[PDB]
Protein backbone atom coordinates (compact mmCIF):
# COMPACT_ATOMS: atom_id res chain seq x y z
CA UNK A 1 0.00 0.00 0.00
CA UNK A 2 0.96 3.51 -0.69
CA UNK A 3 1.61 5.49 2.34
CA UNK A 4 1.03 9.76 2.42
CA UNK A 5 4.29 11.33 3.08
CA UNK A 6 4.67 13.28 6.13
CA UNK A 7 5.26 17.59 5.69
CA UNK A 8 7.79 18.97 7.81
CA UNK A 9 5.95 20.70 11.13
CA UNK A 10 7.75 24.09 11.29
CA UNK A 11 6.10 26.30 8.30
CA UNK A 12 9.41 27.78 7.66
CA UNK A 13 10.99 24.46 7.12
CA UNK A 14 8.44 23.63 4.27
CA UNK A 15 9.48 27.58 3.12
CA UNK A 16 13.17 26.85 2.49
CA UNK A 17 12.08 23.48 0.87
CA UNK A 18 9.66 25.10 -1.70
CA UNK A 19 12.56 28.50 -1.81
CA UNK A 20 14.92 25.24 -3.09
CA UNK A 21 12.62 24.35 -5.95
CA UNK A 22 11.51 28.09 -6.63
CA UNK A 23 15.09 28.82 -7.26
CA UNK A 24 16.25 25.55 -9.05
CA UNK A 25 12.74 25.97 -11.29
CA UNK A 26 14.28 29.91 -12.08
CA UNK A 27 17.55 28.83 -12.88
CA UNK A 28 16.27 26.13 -15.34
CA UNK A 29 13.91 28.76 -16.89
CA UNK A 30 11.04 26.47 -15.69
CA UNK A 31 7.70 27.20 -14.17
CA UNK A 32 5.87 25.18 -11.25
CA UNK A 33 3.54 22.30 -12.40
CA UNK A 34 2.29 19.52 -9.91
CA UNK A 35 0.41 17.72 -12.98
CA UNK A 36 1.10 16.56 -16.47
CA UNK A 37 0.05 19.32 -18.91
CA UNK A 38 -1.56 18.50 -22.55
CA UNK A 39 -0.27 21.20 -29.57
CA UNK A 40 2.17 18.28 -28.58
CA UNK A 41 -0.42 15.34 -27.26
CA UNK A 42 -4.11 15.67 -26.19
CA UNK A 43 -4.68 14.35 -22.45
CA UNK A 44 -7.60 11.77 -25.02
CA UNK A 45 -4.07 10.22 -26.40
CA UNK A 46 -2.95 9.08 -22.63
CA UNK A 47 -4.64 5.66 -22.55
CA UNK A 48 -3.40 2.98 -20.44
CA UNK A 49 -4.91 0.43 -22.78
CA UNK A 50 -2.35 1.23 -25.59
CA UNK A 51 0.77 -0.14 -23.44
CA UNK A 52 2.18 -2.98 -25.05
CA UNK A 53 1.42 -6.33 -22.44
CA UNK A 54 -0.21 -3.50 -20.70
CA UNK A 55 -0.21 -1.33 -17.51
CA UNK A 56 -0.62 -1.92 -13.80
CA UNK A 57 -3.90 -0.29 -12.20
CA UNK A 58 -3.75 2.02 -9.65
CA UNK A 59 -5.88 0.53 -6.86
CA UNK A 60 -9.46 2.93 -5.02
CA UNK A 61 -7.18 3.06 -1.51
CA UNK A 62 -3.63 4.11 -3.42
CA UNK A 63 -6.01 6.66 -5.53
CA UNK A 64 -6.92 8.32 -2.23
CA UNK A 65 -3.03 8.53 -1.23
CA UNK A 66 -2.23 10.16 -4.21
CA UNK A 67 -5.27 12.29 -3.87
CA UNK A 68 -4.22 12.90 -0.65
CA UNK A 69 -0.56 13.95 -1.12
CA UNK A 70 -1.98 15.89 -4.10
CA UNK A 71 -4.04 18.17 -1.68
CA UNK A 72 -1.25 18.27 0.95
CA UNK A 73 1.10 20.04 -2.11
CA UNK A 74 -1.68 22.48 -2.94
CA UNK A 75 -1.97 24.15 0.65
CA UNK A 76 1.46 23.98 0.95
CA UNK A 77 2.70 20.97 2.39
CA UNK A 78 4.95 19.44 0.25
CA UNK A 79 6.96 16.84 0.76
CA UNK A 80 10.33 16.85 2.75
CA UNK A 81 12.67 17.36 0.58
CA UNK A 82 15.59 19.64 -0.76
CA UNK A 83 17.07 20.76 -4.32
CA UNK A 84 20.84 21.10 -3.30
CA UNK A 85 23.12 21.54 -5.94
CA UNK A 86 26.27 19.12 -6.13
CA UNK A 87 29.67 19.47 -8.05
CA UNK A 88 29.64 15.93 -9.21
CA UNK A 89 25.62 15.54 -10.29
CA UNK A 90 24.65 18.96 -10.59
CA UNK A 91 20.82 19.49 -9.05
CA UNK A 92 20.20 16.85 -6.40
CA UNK A 93 17.69 15.82 -4.40
CA UNK A 94 17.21 15.03 -0.66
CA UNK A 95 15.04 13.81 2.34
CA UNK A 96 14.78 17.01 4.50
CA UNK A 97 12.83 14.84 6.93
CA UNK A 98 12.12 11.35 7.55
CA UNK A 99 10.63 9.26 4.13
CA UNK A 100 9.31 5.97 5.30
CA UNK A 101 9.16 2.69 3.06
CA UNK A 102 6.31 2.77 0.10
CA UNK A 103 5.73 6.65 1.06
CA UNK A 104 4.54 8.45 -2.13
CA UNK A 105 7.40 10.99 -2.90
CA UNK A 106 5.89 12.78 -6.11
CA UNK A 107 4.55 12.50 -9.53
CA UNK A 108 6.68 13.26 -13.03
CA UNK A 109 5.36 15.98 -14.10
CA UNK A 110 5.54 18.34 -17.25
CA UNK A 111 4.11 18.73 -20.81
CA UNK A 112 2.76 15.98 -22.79
CA UNK A 113 4.42 14.54 -26.06
CA UNK A 114 4.64 12.10 -28.34
CA UNK A 115 7.99 10.63 -28.95
CA UNK A 116 7.87 11.32 -32.62
CA UNK A 117 7.89 14.94 -32.00
CA UNK A 118 11.46 15.14 -29.25
CA UNK A 119 13.43 12.17 -31.12
CA UNK A 120 15.94 15.12 -31.45
CA UNK A 121 15.43 16.76 -27.55
CA UNK A 122 18.58 17.62 -25.98
CA UNK A 123 16.62 17.80 -22.36
CA UNK A 124 18.49 15.87 -20.17
CA UNK A 125 14.98 15.43 -18.04
CA UNK A 126 12.64 13.33 -20.64
CA UNK A 127 10.48 10.68 -19.35
CA UNK A 128 8.44 7.95 -20.87
CA UNK A 129 4.62 7.98 -19.90
CA UNK A 130 3.11 5.51 -22.63
CA UNK A 131 4.85 3.00 -24.58
CA UNK A 132 2.97 1.80 -27.97
CA UNK A 133 3.08 -0.89 -30.14
CA UNK A 134 2.58 1.88 -32.63
CA UNK A 135 5.48 4.65 -32.47
CA UNK A 136 3.54 6.99 -33.36
CA UNK A 137 1.40 6.82 -30.23
CA UNK A 138 4.17 6.35 -27.83
CA UNK A 139 3.99 9.68 -25.21
CA UNK A 140 6.38 11.50 -23.36
CA UNK A 141 6.75 14.13 -20.06
CA UNK A 142 9.08 17.02 -20.90
CA UNK A 143 9.67 18.98 -17.96
CA UNK A 144 11.94 21.33 -20.18
CA UNK A 145 9.42 24.65 -19.72
CA UNK A 146 7.12 23.65 -16.77
CA UNK A 147 8.10 20.61 -14.01
CA UNK A 148 8.30 19.84 -10.10
CA UNK A 149 10.62 17.76 -7.98
CA UNK A 150 11.06 14.36 -9.86
CA UNK A 151 12.91 16.47 -12.57
CA UNK A 152 15.90 17.05 -10.40
CA UNK A 153 16.15 13.47 -8.37
CA UNK A 154 19.33 11.43 -9.28
CA UNK A 155 19.80 8.38 -11.02
CA UNK A 156 22.09 5.15 -10.70
CA UNK A 157 24.83 4.57 -12.72
CA UNK A 158 23.99 1.12 -14.06
CA UNK A 159 27.15 -0.12 -15.32
CA UNK A 160 28.94 -0.68 -11.88
CA UNK A 161 28.51 -3.52 -9.60
CA UNK A 162 27.49 -0.91 -6.53
CA UNK A 163 25.50 1.92 -7.80
CA UNK A 164 21.98 -0.38 -7.17
CA UNK A 165 23.08 0.06 -3.05
CA UNK A 166 22.35 3.93 -3.57
CA UNK A 167 19.14 3.53 -5.28
CA UNK A 168 15.88 4.21 -2.19
CA UNK A 169 13.42 5.49 -4.16
CA UNK A 170 11.84 3.37 -7.77
CA UNK A 171 9.74 4.99 -10.64
CA UNK A 172 6.65 3.10 -11.44
CA UNK A 173 3.60 3.37 -13.74
CA UNK A 174 0.43 2.89 -12.98
CA UNK A 175 -3.23 3.31 -14.92
CA UNK A 176 -5.16 5.77 -13.16
CA UNK A 177 -9.03 6.40 -14.21
CA UNK A 178 -7.77 5.05 -17.43
CA UNK A 179 -4.56 7.16 -17.69
CA UNK A 180 -0.62 6.46 -17.63
CA UNK A 181 0.86 8.14 -14.72
CA UNK A 182 4.32 7.97 -13.30
CA UNK A 183 5.21 8.33 -10.17
CA UNK A 184 7.96 7.97 -7.71
CA UNK A 185 8.04 5.80 -4.08
CA UNK A 186 10.05 5.26 -1.18
CA UNK A 187 11.29 1.78 -1.37
CA UNK A 188 13.28 1.66 2.28
CA UNK A 189 13.27 4.17 5.08
CA UNK A 190 15.04 7.66 4.12
CA UNK A 191 16.61 9.77 6.89
CA UNK A 192 17.28 13.35 6.80
CA UNK A 193 20.00 14.05 4.68
CA UNK A 194 20.05 11.33 2.31
CA UNK A 195 20.03 11.78 -1.46
CA UNK A 196 17.31 10.18 -3.44
CA UNK A 197 18.20 8.25 -5.77
CA UNK A 198 16.28 5.86 -8.75
CA UNK A 199 17.03 3.41 -11.33
CA UNK A 200 16.25 5.99 -14.57
CA UNK A 201 16.47 2.50 -16.74
CA UNK A 202 13.12 0.91 -15.17
CA UNK A 203 12.56 -0.52 -18.19
CA UNK A 204 13.56 0.96 -21.68
CA UNK A 205 17.79 1.64 -21.50
CA UNK A 206 17.32 4.83 -23.25
CA UNK A 207 19.16 6.85 -20.37
CA UNK A 208 23.22 6.58 -20.85
CA UNK A 209 24.65 6.21 -16.94
CA UNK A 210 28.44 5.03 -17.37
CA UNK A 211 29.55 8.78 -15.90
CA UNK A 212 26.99 8.88 -13.37
CA UNK A 213 28.41 8.88 -9.40
CA UNK B 1 20.06 10.90 -30.14
CA UNK B 2 17.22 11.58 -27.17
CA UNK B 3 18.20 10.61 -23.40
CA UNK B 4 15.23 9.73 -21.54
CA UNK B 5 13.73 7.93 -18.46
CA UNK B 6 12.07 4.59 -18.12
CA UNK B 7 10.19 3.03 -15.98
CA UNK B 8 8.22 -0.13 -15.32
CA UNK B 9 4.55 -0.64 -16.64
CA UNK B 10 4.62 -3.77 -13.94
CA UNK B 11 5.50 -5.89 -11.17
CA UNK B 12 4.27 -2.88 -8.39
CA UNK B 13 6.60 -1.26 -6.08
N1 LIG C 1 24.23 9.67 -10.24
C1 LIG C 1 24.48 10.77 -10.97
N2 LIG C 1 25.77 11.14 -11.15
C2 LIG C 1 26.04 12.14 -11.99
N3 LIG C 1 25.19 12.90 -12.68
C3 LIG C 1 23.91 12.55 -12.44
C4 LIG C 1 23.48 11.50 -11.64
N4 LIG C 1 22.10 11.44 -11.62
C5 LIG C 1 21.73 12.45 -12.36
N5 LIG C 1 22.77 13.17 -12.89
C6 LIG C 1 22.70 14.32 -13.79
O1 LIG C 1 21.35 14.74 -13.87
C7 LIG C 1 20.84 14.53 -15.21
C8 LIG C 1 19.46 13.93 -15.16
S1 LIG C 1 18.22 15.19 -14.76
C9 LIG C 1 18.47 15.48 -12.97
C10 LIG C 1 18.51 16.97 -12.67
C11 LIG C 1 19.87 17.63 -13.05
N6 LIG C 1 21.01 17.17 -12.25
C12 LIG C 1 19.76 19.15 -13.13
O2 LIG C 1 20.73 19.78 -12.53
O3 LIG C 1 18.82 19.70 -13.75
C13 LIG C 1 21.86 13.64 -15.91
O4 LIG C 1 21.88 13.89 -17.31
C14 LIG C 1 23.17 14.05 -15.23
O5 LIG C 1 23.72 15.23 -15.79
Amino acid sequence: RLLPFVSSEDPAQRLKQMGTLASALTELQMEFSDDLTYGMAPRSANQARFEEGGMQVLTKEDIETLEQCRAMCKRGDCPPLLVVFDSREGFTVEADGQIKDMTFIAEYTGDVDYIRNREHDDCDSMMTLLLAKDPSSSLVICPDKRGNIARFISGINNHTLDAKKKQNCKCVRYSVNGECRVFLVATRDIAKGERLYYDYNGYEHEYPTQHFV
Amino acid sequence: KAARKSAPATGGV
